[PDB]
């Protein structure tokens, strides 16, 4: 029966359409909270938080968006943070893509579906604080995403559902972000998680 | 030629007896002929199914994996999540508010 | 309590022993004010009532 | 999301004339875009226009 319940806690392909019509796809939130919409305009950067439930190999990102026009040298950065907000670090580096910027479709409200296969899958834990960072250079690339109307928290480990970090040099993200380096945001864009394009990939031992 | 224990009329029932009720109650058909090398294969079995019933205990041990949209604190949980809010209800005099949860 | 009439402020309470909630027990909050109205966060539903 | 014995369907709804019959059918879906099935049929209801 142990054994059961080990194999149970390993299924990945068990999540509801509402979440990501992939059959392994979480949210940070769910598809049926949109709400409007987010920009990424150049010389800043938009973080999305999220926590990792059931420990995963990330291998595809996804997101609805549009604006497919002047972009060169779009990116996306995932960084995993400190569990303590006194702490005078935020978090940690784990991926840099290189330039996704032919991925990016779609010219309308409806937008399009966009994803990428990261070349080797990233490893988190379950209870792991991740967060994920959009960045791009010429033109403005619009987000699905919450207009999350909250107030700004004093004591938990993330300030608000979001961040925003007026980046210099879209090259190069640090190795290491910093509480004070970033600023804390209400209107978040939807970013999703699954382990691969396919069913299957749930693990089952010997 | 040496007398038995526990029911065997030799040792070597004796001896028999205890290796087959191992692996009988690990296979779970009461059987005969079994050997040592069966006693550390089934052993090993149990011991690594075991051993994963832990691992799944721990994990539905952990309070500390809810995502920030149902509470900022990473314990936080709540009877609705912070990204269905809308509108508001007053807490006022002579007349107590009520949410139900289920945990 | 929070000191704004603002759209939000966060709002927590620790209790002084902690209470043994179980897997599938459903649990009533009651909140009750004196002097004022305190206004919560929450969501209109346009829900029936279930029998 | 769980393994259970499926055992009562709701909706929250309004309308109750003409309608002569309904009928709920649920089906089992094949687990794949690029082959030629969407899936199975598990269940037909009886005519349900008295609920």
């Amino acid at each position: 029966r142990g054994g059961f319940a080990w194999d149970i806690l390993g299924i990945q392909n068990n999540k509801k359409p509402k979440s990501g019509l992939y059959k392994s796809e979480r949210g940070n939130f769910d598809l049926d909270t949109l709400n409007s919409t987010v920009s990424v305009a150049p010389g800043t950067s938009i973080i999305a938080f999220d926590v990792i439930e059931q420990s995963m190999p990330i291998g595809l990102i996804t997101w609805i968006g549009w604006g497919t026009s002047g972009i060169t040298e779009f990116y996306i950065n995932v960084y995993r943070c400190v569990d303590d907000r006194s702490d005078p670090e935020l978090g940690e580096l784990i991926h840099q893509s290189e330039n996704i910027a032919g991925l990016l479709a779609g010219s309308a409200s409806p937008g399009a579906n966009m994803a990428y296969e990261l070349t080797t899958p990233i490893e988190a834990v379950a209870g792991d604080l991740l967060a994920y960072e959009f960045i791009a250079v010429g033109g403005t690339h619009t987000m699905r995403g919450r207009d999350f109307n909250l107030p700004d928290n004093d004591g938990a480990p993330i300030g608000n559902v979001g961040a925003t970090r007026s980046l210099s040099t879209p090259s190069l993200p640090p190795a290491t972000l910093d509480k004070a380096d970033v600023t804390w945001t209400d209107n978040v864009p939807r970013v999703g998680i699954a382990v691969d394009t396919g069913t299957g990939s749930d693990h089952h031992d010997p | 030629a040496v007398g038995g224990v526990l029911g065997g009329g030799s040792i070597e029932e004796t001896i028999k007896r205890i290796v087959d009720a191992i692996v009988s109650g690990i296979v779970g058909v009461t059987g005969i002929g079994a050997g040592i090398s069966d006693l550390q294969s089934l052993i090993e079995q149990i011991s690594s199914a075991a051993a994963r019933g832990g691992f799944a205990w721990d994990i539905l041990g952990i309070q500390n994996n809810k995502k920030p949209k149902s509470g900022l604190y990473k314990s936080e949980r709540g009877n609705f999540d912070l990204d269905t809010l809308n509108s508001t209800v007053s807490v006022a005099p002579g007349t107590s508010i009520i949410a139900f949860d289920v945990i």
